[PDB]
């Protein structure tokens, strides 16, 4: 009838990350109650979203996958990606070595015309640490479950090789995904020969 | 009838909205998760009649690690001789343990103890995560930030609510549950937000106060009677209107999204001396299915 | 007209006191000043004047009337002046207090004594006055009470230095001119021919009438105001605000002037209006009930055709004796908890089945919706703006600039009694009042049919023209600092419990608490703009005890402590008040700002609730601990050494914040590593040290690193 399958992993960061969002230069988007480094979910999805944009030229699979609120074909989103948060592990293993969560980052600005350096400070999450993703994909039809796994992969791939958030032609936000597993949470619907990245 | 304990942990934060994107509310009412459970349903193709004709469920209420809170009653409260302002603090109070529920009842709680009360909450942290939109830069436009205002539990917090039923009942809320886990609840789903694990239980505690008798009636849950009685329901009364809206979330409702009729529900907690059964009102404009919105009475007996 | 005459004869019956302190009784004096002028020689105006006490008083005259009213408002140096309503307010705990005011005005507590020559002055432009200017009539009480309260205000009602001279001049004669014609209306209800023989002829008539329950406590609330106000979207809400706010406090006004109107009762029966709030004293006649219930009746059926739920107006009347508001008996106060209580289960139980039934009767769904307040069930214009919504945008850009508010047949925001509410200035005003007659319009602040509102206006955006254009909006314009919003939002403490028990059972009366009303009423709706001068600040409300402010958050933060001092000085340290202060990016949403200043407000009402919040829940701190341990003692010290910095120390402060959030003790070796590696000051290292050091002076450290952080940004 109806299934959702769960597909669990860790975010690894590659190269400093940093998702804007005390007083604190260009901060990171933080738990509120934790204080702990997170990905937004809204981040992932927007930034899959338009890398399978850029791939497939909306198009109809980017309205199935992440859901289309156009007037008359109102499309529900197939994939609920949860926000990331800081990995218990990489709690423990920053908690040891006595290792912030988060840098400062100290860029400069070399002005075309009279050629000083403005300074600018940012934060990012250190490249040590690992995020727990967690995707919901809603099977609304059956037959379109490989389509919409083979984009997804597409999309991971371009992920991979792309950033995450902040400024990544300059060297930020590069991430890895680890898929830890893909079970069929609801319904019937066979998950085994799926798989991501 | 077996009232069951249904507890919701919550992995992400919430956005439970009252009128926006920016609204922060760290609870809903019995309407959203029967609407939430309708959506459900259909999604697994189950029927309908046993939450339309024999589910009886309350508002999502807080619990924390030590106590479950129960909505306050509206009751008439006596101060101290020369307190005026310490009304105010009753006033503020929003949710009771239900140990000190009865307390509550018979007026045995001071205006330091209602204080007390309302700051021993320990729900959560309501926050507001700004996000942006960039779908018009690449049609030579601009970024649109926007706000979602979330709600994120403390670790042992939660929310928690009562279900009245047959077996039958029961066991379908159960599925329906199981599936709302992943579904979530709340705004933006698919944006992550929402996803909770709920657990299904039975519950003495909460069985030790619903098999008490008294001489007035406190609603569970956002309810409201038809007319008839309506009429003889209301006398000596002490409530509270809410005016329920939103639009319809549905795929094969219209065209392009609209609203839903306007509707009005008393709050939980408000006292009657009238028992009344509530029914599940139907706010859809000549659509293509009846929008349900769920407004019968759980009810918890008292004595004042 | 014998109700005008009396109304005349009671506001003025103590005229002559000031004439007798200016050099018989003062009945004759009065008699002899009020038969200088031809349109007061009227005989009920004079006998009351002069016919007011026991020794000196047609057996149907309105001189008895005046006399029982003047005995139940009041309860020999001539130059005493007039003492501070604080100085008896909560002194069972904080002691009395000798605060006078000097001949708005602060009392200054100092030794002082009111000239003769003063009172020269004073009765010299009341001769003016009363022939120039003032005339008697149905239509033209308003304009002598209002006269009345621009000169009698600061006036002791009575020299006699036995007792407490708390109530002015103008509050004991409003007091009675109210009692007098709540008393006339009684009287008339009863077909009470004879007078002398109903209250003066005995002294057992006269205790026996101080026995009936002859007046009536009416108080009426307006609820949904917050979020009528505040709970609005769109980039327009900024503009807005203020309108909203002053539709309120206007629809406020005229709702207490139509039920005045009803009794054929002036301004002087309104004991305090304010806050969405009002409490009024009405005859105990059949006619005031009925006509309590007819206006219930007819406004909640107004309340809920424009607005349904959002707004609401309850009203809670409770029958009262003469002994009750002399607090003869110690019932005082028992009368207003009471009337409490009732508007409690009134506002408790606030629809009919009916109305109820009619509410869920829906026919169409919301379709179109307006950007603001999210409104559907009114039709929606283009532009998405529903019709209140549009009379409000309207009412801006006339309410900034046109200081007359016109209640008529035709205007913009619509009013009970299918009236509308419109701005104009002197010409518009006299023309609506020309065109159609029962047309009202009230003046904003202007000193003396204008009835004058005292509302807080002050908007620092309208001074500048280029500025006027974008109102709030403006006020993140700067050249250093960061473009943020500060959001003030003031309570006074205990203000209930004040009224209710703070002023000693010696000194409780209806005189007493009208006086300490009209002393907070004037603070908050007109020293508001005295204190804001020259702040880059708009007072969305100001009234009652609540206070709301929006400017920019260090303008806003510094006239929040000038406001505290300011209070402490007018209080005389009888009253305390709780604030909280948020900081908030433009375009955040205006309800967001509300609610979480609201959030801090009541973070700050908590234990002794004499505390300010800032910024977050973790920064609640006194308010001589704000001004004095975190800006005056951290701040300007580290601001003066890290000017001369290059960068002004904006990353080393940005360390300074990372290394103090952690709580290690290597870090705080870091700490001491960076102090040294700062080049300032090394008593000043030292002094950071310390206070890293200390709890509850490490967070005033971080709230000063904080503020200096944003004080330097872009
Ligand atoms: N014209 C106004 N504009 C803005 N704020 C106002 C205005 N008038 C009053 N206020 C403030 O707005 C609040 C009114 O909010 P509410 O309408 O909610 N009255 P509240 O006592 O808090 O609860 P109810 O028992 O009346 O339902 C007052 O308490 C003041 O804080
Ligand atoms: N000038 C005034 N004269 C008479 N009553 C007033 C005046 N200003 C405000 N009020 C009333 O004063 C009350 C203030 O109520 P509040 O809701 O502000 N609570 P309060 O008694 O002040 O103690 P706190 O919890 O704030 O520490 C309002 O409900 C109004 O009815
Ligand atoms: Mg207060
Ligand atoms: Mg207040």
């Amino acid at each position: 009838m109806y299934s959702k399958i769960r597909i669990v992993g860790k975010i690894d960061v590659l190269t400093g990350l940093h998702i804007g969002g005390g007083a604190i230069a260009s901060p990171v988007v933080r738990d509120p109650y934790s204080r702990l480094p997170i990905i937004p979910g809204s981040s992932i999805k927007g930034k899959m979203r338009s890398l399978l944009a850029k791939h497939i030229g909306d198009a109809p699979e980017i309205l199935r996958l992440f859901g289309s609120s156009q007037k008359g074909a109102i499309q529900s989103s197939r994939l609920q990606i949860s926000d990331a948060f800081f990995s218990k592990a990489s709690q423990e293993e920053f908690d040891k070595k006595d290792l912030a969560y988060t840098e400062t980052k100290f860029e400069n600005t070399i002005s075309r015309l009279t050629a000083v350096a403005n300074p600018r400070q940012i934060e990012r999450v250190t490249r040590g640490a690992s995020f727990d993703f967690h995707i919901i994909y809603n099977v609304e039809n059956i037959n379109e479950v490989m389509a919409d796994f083979e984009n997804i992969k597409t999309a991971i791939h371009l992920l991979e090789n792309d950033y995450l958030g902040g400024g990544g032609t300059r060297g930020n936000g590069r991430i890895r995904f680890v898929i830890d597993s893909i079970d069929t949470v609801v319904g019937d619907f066979d998950s085994s020969n799926l798989s991501i990245k | 009838l077996v009232v069951k304990l249904v507890k919701l942990t919550f992995k992400s934060p919430v956005h439970f909205g009252m009128k926006r994107l920016s609204d922060s509310n760290h609870t809903i009412a019995a309407d959203t998760l029967f609407s939430a459970l309708i959506i459900e349903a259909l999604q697994q193709q189950l029927e309908l009649s046993h939450l339309l004709n024999n589910l009886v469920i309350t508002d999502l209420f807080p619990y924390n690690k030590t106590s479950y809170f129960l909505p306050k009653p509206l009751i008439r409260i006596e101060g101290k001789k020369g307190d005026e302002s310490g009304y105010k603090a009753f006033k503020k109070l929003t949710y009771i343990p239900v140990e000190n529920y009865s307390e509550y009842l018979r007026g045995e709680i001071d205006s330091l103890e209602a204080s007390k009360i309302a700051e021993s909450l320990n729900l959560g942290k309501a926050s507001l995560s700004t996000k942006v939109s960039l779908q018009a830069v690449d049609h030579n436009g601009e970024s649109e930030p926007y706000s979602v205002g979330n709600f994120t539990f403390y670790p042992e917090s939660g929310l928690y609510f009562l279900a009245k039923g047959n077996a039958d009942t029961i066991g379908q809320l159960e599925i329906l549950m199981h599936a709302l886990q992943y579904s979530g609840i709340g705004g933006k789903r698919s944006a992550g937000y929402g996803q909770f694990r709920c657990t299904i239980e039975d519950s003495g505690k909460f069985d030790s106060l619903l098999s008490q008798t008294g001489n007035i009636a406190i609603l569970l849950s956002s309810a409201m009677a038809s007319d008839e009685e309506l009429v003889d329901c209301l006398e000596d009364a002490r409530y509270l209107l809410k005016k329920r809206t939103g639009f319809v979330q549905s795929k094969t409702y219209a065209d392009q999204l609209v609203k839903k009729k306007d509707f009005y529900a008393f709050s939980a907690g408000s006292t009657f001396y009238q028992k009344f059964n509530g029914k599940i009102f139907d706010v859809s404009d000549n659509g293509r299915h009846s929008v349900y919105r769920y407004a019968k009475a759980f009810w918890l007996e008292g004595k004042i | 007209n014998k109700k005008l005459e009396l109304m005349y004869g009671s506001l003025l019956h103590d005229i002559g006191k000031i004439v007798y302190r200016s050099n018989g009784t003062h009945s004759k004096i009065g008699s002899q000043f009020l038969n200088k002028f031809k349109p007061f020689q009227l005989s009920g105006i004079v006998d009351s004047v002069s016919y007011h006490h026991y020794k000196e008083l047609l057996d149907d005259s309105v001189a008895y009337i005046t006399y029982i009213a003047d005995n139940i408002a009041s309860g020999f140096d001539k130059r005493a002046p007039l003492a501070s309503i604080f100085n008896v307010v909560n002194s069972e705990t904080k002691g009395l207090a000798n605060y006078t005011y000097s001949f708005y005005r602060y009392p200054t507590d100092a030794k002082k004594e009111y000239t003769s020559s003063q009172y020269a002055a004073l009765v010299n432009k009341m001769t003016d006055d009363l022939s120039n200017k003032l005339k008697v009539g149905p239509d033209s009480f308003s304009s002598l009470l209002q006269w009345t309260e621009s000169l009698w205000s600061y006036i002791p009602s009575s020299t006699d230095t036995n007792q407490v001279m708390d109530v002015s001049l103008y509050d004991h004669s409003k007091i009675t001119c109210a009692i007098a014609s709540c008393i006339y209306d009684y009287l008339t209800e009863m077909n009470c021919v004879n007078y002398r023989k109903e209250l003066f002829s005995p002294y057992e008539k006269t205790k026996q009438f101080y026995q009936e329950d002859v007046f009536l406590l009416v108080s009426l609330d307006m609820s949904g105001i917050q979020d009528f106000i505040y709970n609005i979207s769109g980039s327009k809400a900024l503009k807005s605000l203020r309108s909203r706010s002053f539709y309120l406090e206007t629809m406020l006004e005229s709702l207490v002037d139509d039920l005045l109107s009803d009794l054929e009762l002036s301004r002087a029966n309104l004991l305090y209006t304010g806050g969405g709030h009002a409490y009024l004293l009405l005859p105990n006649t059949e006619r005031a009930r009925d006509v309590l219930a007819s206006f219930e009746g007819e406004m909640k059926e107004w309340f809920i055709k424009i607005f349904k739920t959002d707004l609401s107006v309850a009203i809670a009347y409770k029958a009262c004796t003469g002994e009750d508001l002399m607090n003869s008996n110690g019932t005082y106060s028992d009368l207003w908890q009471t009337v409490s209580r009732k508007l409690s289960d009134k506002k408790a139980h606030k629809y009919s089945l009916n109305e109820i039934k009619l509410f869920n009767s829906t026919i169409h769904a919301g379709t179109q919706e307006c950007k603001e307040c999210l409104r559907s069930d009114i039709d929606i214009s283009e532009d998405s703006l529903c019709k209140i919504c549009e009379g409000i945008i309207a009412i801006s850009n006339d309410l900034r600039d046109y200081s007359f508010f016109v209640v008529s047949p035709e205007g913009k925001v619509p009013l009970p009694r299918n009236r509308y509410l419109s701005v104009e200035n002197q010409d518009g005003a006299e023309r609506k009042i020309k065109m159609n007659k029962e047309t009202r319009i009230y003046s904003k602040n202007q000193p003396f049919l204008v009835t004058n509102l005292w509302m807080c206006d002050y908007d620092f955006s309208t001074l500048n023209p280029e500025t006027k254009k974008q109102g709030i909006a403006s006020y993140v314009n700067r050249e250093v600092g960061i473009p943020r919003l500060g959001v003030l939002r003031a309570d006074i403490d205990n203000l209930g419990t004040t009224f209710i028990k703070g002023i000693p059972e010696q000194y409780r009366s209806i005189s007493r608490t009208a006086t300490l009303s009209r002393q907070l009423s004037m603070f908050f709706k007109f020293e508001l703009s005295n204190i804001l001068k020259g702040a880059r600040i708009s007072v969305i409300y100001s009234g009652g005890d609540d206070l709301f402010l929006i400017g920019a958050w260090d303008d806003v933060i510094s006239k929040a402590l000038v406001l505290r001092k300011a209070f402490t000085r007018f209080s005389a340290g009888k009253l305390t008040f709780s604030a909280g202060i948020g900081m908030y990016p433009v375009k955040y949403p205006i309800s967001k700002m509300a609610s979480e200043t609201g959030v801090l407000e009541d973070l700050a009402k908590r234990g002794e609730k004499n505390q300010v919040a800032l910024w977050n829940d973790s920064k609640v701190f006194g308010w001589s601990q704000l001004e004095e341990q975190i800006l005056k003692e951290k701040m300007i010290p580290l601001q003066e050494a890290l000017t001369n910095s290059q960068e002004h120390g904006k990353s080393f402060l940005y360390k300074m914040l990372e290394l103090l959030r952690n709580e290690d003790q290597i870090n705080i070796a870091r700490l001491a590593y960076l102090l040294a590696r700062s080049s300032l000051s090394e008593e000043l290292t030292q002094s950071i040290f310390a206070w890293s050091q200390n709890k509850q002076q490490k967070v005033e450290l971080i709230t000063a690193i904080e503020y200096l952080v944003y004080q330097i940004r872009e």
